[PDB]
Order: C-alpha cells, then sequence, then structure tokens
RNA sequence: CAUGGAAGUCGGAAUCCGCUAAGGACUGUGUAACAACUCACCUGCCGAAUGUACUAGCCCUGAAAAUGGAUGGCGCUCAAGC
C-alpha cells in the first residue's frame, strides 16, 4: 500500500494549502478525456479523484484547522472527485466544461430521445446494401451512392438500439450520446 | 540510427546485437525532437525516459542506461 | 455441415465436461470433488480430451 | 453450533394475492393459481409489513438453515411465474438427415402430445404426453424454433427435459454424432 | 531490431519512463502486420468476514464364497447407539 501511504501525505498537504475546493461528478468517461483536461489544466490547478473517504475527511473534522469541512460531510454519495484551484469561482465555473466526445453507441444503448436519419444522399460504397436489406430499408442506388427515399424510423425513444443499427450508427457518425463532465454543488452555492 | 557503425548488407541473418552506441549529451539532443510527446512535465521525464530507452545498449563502457536514468544528478538542459 | 454456434451448443452438453478417475462418472467443467458415494467423493478428477 | 435466529424476507407486489395454511400455500394472480405444499420443512411464517412475508427457523443446525432459502427461492420464482410466466425455446440440430415433429392439439384433454420422426433417419415414432396447463407452439418468427410456454417453471422446465432425453443415440460416439433437441434460452412471456 | 510482413503476440535479447486510484515494451484472441476486442489492474454498487495449508473425533469408499441365520432374539434414531 505505497501508493496509500502516500496518498494520506498528498492529500494533507493539498488540503491547508489551497482553500478552495470544486467538486466534480464524473462518471463512465474514457481515459483519454482525464488526460486531455490534465495536459489542458496542467499550468493551473491540479485534479484528483479517488476512493470514497468515509472517515478519512472526518478526522479533519475533529480537530479545529477548518471548522467547514464536518459542513461538507454529507455531501459524498460515490465516484464524485475533486478539483484544487487557486482561480476565481467564476472562471472556474466552464472552464472544465470543454472537449465533450461524442460516444457511440455500444450495441444494445438506450436512446433517450428518437433518432432519425434525413434524407440524403450516403455517398458511399454500394457494396454494403446488404446491410440496408437486412433491417428492409427502402434504399435507391444513385450514381453508385446509396439514397434513402423514405425515412425510417430506426428505435424508439427509450427502447433498446438494434444491433445491426447501432453497427451502422459507427459510419454513420449519428448517436444520441454526447459524454462530458457534470457538475455538481459546491460549497451550497 | 547509431547501431554501432553501418550494418553490413546481409548481415543481419546471424545475430545481430553490435549496435553498441555511446551514452553522452547526443542522445539528450536527440530527445529534443520528441520534446516530451507525452506530458512529461518540463520533460525531465522524458530526459530520463530516452535515456533508458536504449536499455539493449546498456550505454557506454560501464555506465548503464537504467543506472544513468535512474540516478538523478545531471543538469536538466 | 453443421453452423458454429449450433455446434458449440450441441458440444456445450457433451465434450465439455470432466472425468473422475475411480469410477467413470461425469461432472460439471468446474467440478472439484466426484459426487458418486462408490469411489469416496474423491477428487481425483481429468478433463474430457476433445475429439480433433 | 446451533442457531438461534435466521430470517429472510419477500416482497410482494400489488397485483396478485396469497395465503398459507398449514404449510399449504396458495398463490393466485391475474394469470392463474398455483397450489404447493411445504408440510416436510418445519419453518415459522409471518407477515413482516403490509407487503412483505417473513420466514424463520428457531435452533436449528448449519444443515437445517441450509433448507431455508430453498423455500424463499421456490416461493418468489412463484410469485414471477403467476404475474409474467415463463418461455422456454428449443433448437432441432441435424447434419446430413432432417428431423420432423409434430405438436398436434389438445387430445380431448388439456394436455399437450409431441410426435417425434425422422430421427437421424429411424422409422420410429416416439411419442411425448406434456404436463398439463403447458402450452407447446412451432414458432412463425423464423425458422427452426420449437416454443414452450406456462405458469409454472418446475412443469415447464421437465417438460423441456423430457423431450430432450427422449432423442439419444445409441452405440455411437456422440462427440461425432451431436444430433439432437436441446434447449438454448430461458425467459418470461412478457418482456 | 531482423521483417511481403511479425506496431506486444514467428522470433533474439532486453524490458524503462510520463500521468494517475489504476489503464502494458503487454493477457490472450484477432490480424499480412496493426487496429479492434478482451485480459490484468483500479474504481462505480454492496456491507463483514475471507482465503490457504495441517491436526484429530464420529460416519462413509477401500470390504468377494458356497443349506436359511443370528449385537443371544424381537426391536431401537433429542436411542433401547458412542
Ligand atoms: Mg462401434
Ligand atoms: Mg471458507
Ligand atoms: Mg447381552
Ligand atoms: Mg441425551
Ligand atoms: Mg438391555
Ligand atoms: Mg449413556
Ligand atoms: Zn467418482
Amino acid at each position: 500500500s505505497g501508493n496509500k501511504a502516500g496518498y494520506f501525505d498528498k492529500l494533507k498537504g493539498l488540503l491547508e494549502e489551497y482553500p478552495s475546493i470544486f467538486v466534480v461528478s464524473v462518471d463512465n468517461v474514457s481515459s483519454q478525456q482525464m488526460h486531455e483536461i490534465r495536459k489542458a489544466l496542467r499550468g493551473q490547478g491540479v485534479v484528483l479523484m479517488g476512493k470514497n473517504t468515509m472517515v478519512r475527511r472526518a478526522l479533519k473534522t475533529f480537530m479545529p484547522d477548518h471548522p467547514e469541512y464536518e459542513r461538507l460531510l454529507p455531501f459524498v454519495k460515490g465516484n464524485v472527485g475533486f478539483v484544487f484551484t487557486n482561480g476565481d469561482l467564476k472562471e472556474v465555473r466552464e472552464k472544465i466544461l470543454s472537449n465533450r466526445i461524442k460516444a457511440p453507441a455500444r450495441a444494445g444503448a438506450i436512446a433517450p430521445v428518437d433518432v432519425w436519419v434525413p434524407a440524403g444522399n450516403t455517398g458511399m460504397e454500394p457494396g454494403k446494401t446488404s446491410f440496408f436489406q437486412a433491417l428492409g430499408i427502402p434504399t435507391k442506388i444513385a450514381r453508385g451512392t446509396i439514397e434513402i427515399t423514405t425515412d425510417i424510423k430506426l428505435v424508439e425513444a427509450g427502447a433498446k438500439v438494434g444491433p445491426s443499427e447501432a453497427t451502422l450508427l459507427n459510419m454513420l457518425n449519428i448517436s444520441p450520446f454526447t459524454y462530458g463532465m457534470g457538475i455538481a454543488q459546491v460549497y451550497d452555492q | 540510427a547509431l547501431k554501432e557503425p553501418p550494418r553490413d548488407r546481409k548481415k543481419e541473418k546471424n545475430i545481430k546485437h553490435n549496435k553498441s552506441v555511446s551514452l553522452d549529451e547526443i542522445i539528450e539532443i536527440a530527445r529534443t525532437m520528441r520534446f516530451k510527446s507525452f506530458s512529461k512535465d518540463l520533460k525531465g521525464g522524458v530526459k530520463e525516459i530516452l535515456g533508458t530507452a536504449f536499455s539493449v545498449g546498456c550505454q557506454v563502457d560501464g555506465k548503464s542506461p537504467k543506472a544513468i536514468s535512474d540516478a538523478i544528478e545531471a543538469g536538466e538542459i | 455441415i453443421i453452423e458454429p454456434s449450433l455446434k458449440a451448443l450441441a458440444s456445450k452438453f457433451n465434450c465439455d465436461k470432466m472425468i473422475c478417475r475411480k469410477c467413470y462418472a461425469r461432472l460439471p467443467p468446474r467440478a472439484t470433488n466426484c459426487r458418486k458415494r462408490k469411489c469416496g467423493h474423491s477428487n481425483q478428477l481429468r478433463p474430457k480430451k476433445k475429439l480433433k | 453450533m446451533r442457531y438461534i435466529h435466521s430470517e429472510e424476507t419477500i416482497p410482494v407486489p400489488e397485483n396478485l394475492k396469497v395465503s398459507i395454511k398449514s404449510r399449504l400455500v396458495t398463490v393466485e394472480g391475474p394469470r392463474g393459481k398455483l397450489q404447493k405444499d411445504l408440510s416436510h420443512i418445519a419453518v415459522n411464517f409471518s407477515v413482516v409489513k403490509k407487503g412483505v412475508i417473513g420466514l424463520e427457523i428457531h435452533h436449528g443446525s448449519r444443515k437445517d438453515v441450509a433448507a431455508l432459502r430453498t423455500v424463499r427461492t421456490i416461493i418468489n420464482n412463484m410469485i414471477i411465474g403467476v404475474t409474467k410466466g415463463f418461455k422456454y425455446k428449443m433448437r432441432y440440430v441435424y447434419a446430413h438427415f432432417p428431423i420432423n415433429v409434430n405438436v398436434e392439439k389438445n387430445a380431448e384433454t388439456g394436455c399437450y402430445e409431441v410426435e417425434i420422426r425422422n430421427f437421424i433417419g429411424e422409422k420410429i415414432v416416439r411419442k411425448v404426453v406434456m404436463a398439463p396447463g403447458v402450452e407447446v407452439e412451432i414458432s412463425k418468427a423464423q425458422k427452426d424454433e420449437l416454443i414452450l410456454s406456462g405458469n409454472s417453471l418446475e412443469a415447464v422446465s421437465q417438460s423441456a427435459a423430457d423431450i430432450q432425453q427422449i432423442c439419444k443415440v445409441r452405440n455411437k460416439d456422440i462427440r461425432k454424432f451431436l444430433d439432437g433437441i436441446y434447449v438454448s434460452e430461458k425467459g418470461n412471456i412478457v418482456e
């Protein structure tokens, strides 16, 4: 538990030195997103999240260094991280909201909103028409390009997406999911 | 790009471990091209990385690339 | 010929089994002790070798 | 080591009715009614809350307490079955010789019977009688499916095992002759 | 580094660092090779015990013979057994 021991002193060093703490609700986010946001905020501020501290903040509450630590006791529920920074609250309100990735479907992901393909010309190779005929989508090949004559409903909102439609969404570059950082209430704001 | 001088044509069927290279500031200069592509703070970690990268060559003479990277006693630049 | 998924489905009931070394009994793939009584619930098992 | 108190609870949804008398359980809901007798196990039933049933054993051994969860899961399976039913699926697998089946309708009683012909190219006609309360269908969604449906898991599963156990190859290497009828998925009627 | 080709995955010998709680000169699949997938590993749920060897009490396998058969017999299970 070498990193556990290094976690105790690193956390103790950072809590006293930085007066401002920002809470972030990150869940099911790709590692590359934290890699890029870490490189973007490398100069100013350090982001660090870990396992739940059930009593580790209660120890800061027992001794009087910060009477306001015990006010933040109930706020921890699960998968909530902390951001330590010295910038202003107004400027940090939207700094970490950048780079919202476009997550593709995962062969059955529940679409919150109805997904539709607007009428147009795909322009891709007509050798993939067997995929369209698998779903029975009316498609006409014009100038070597597959064109959807009439809009066909893909999947109802809240219903499981068909595996073929989910696969077609990957090369069609359309999906209902957009993953980004979530902002939780901080300091009873 | 060192490989202990030119590798004679068709001299790779047998063992080709004769790729020893010198350990000096030349590797640190060549590291500037990478310029710490993956973070590495102020590139000190990248400097140690590139220094220990030629682990097969075992640096030059007694010194080893791993020992050189482990010993944090050289200048940053 | 048999399509691979059906061949796997049928094989799952008669190919992937454990065999006791004392009474030749068929056991589930993850078993650790024979269930029959004439061998004393022995733990001397061997996998069923496939046909190839 | 004798355990003083071991307890578990079963919630009940606001759709069906259950009544127990002399260790005889009666469950009735939208899709029918079922009966089971548990007089061979010493368990104490009680009503914990408005929609929770509790049951327990006092001064039991480890072997006696082990059986306590079995009734809990049986009663939960019955509760699910009487409100959602059960459904099993089967596939036919042959390499060269096709196997043809005929699930004829009710034979003057609630029981169904299934006739199997041309198993590994055999001229035997083999007859199976299904348990009462179980419905057998030939699927129209796509080819090569047998549909089993019913109210009770024990009857549906045992009938499926009867179908599976009746198609057997003798005096041959079964690692090579993979002919037979097997179950492939189990689930509920609704969703 | 050899290499149609082998970006970990014919292969030879090495096997480091960045940033993290963790995500590899790779755990396999896959593939011309990659990628991909997975694995390892940590975290999201959870809610108190677990795992690995040994020791000895009862019971069981090991335990096959000839007229019909003997804890003395009937019988006995919180024993009428130890
Ligand atoms: Mg033979
Ligand atoms: Mg244990
Ligand atoms: Mg006596
Ligand atoms: Mg007594
Ligand atoms: Mg006496
Ligand atoms: Mg006594
Ligand atoms: Zn055995």
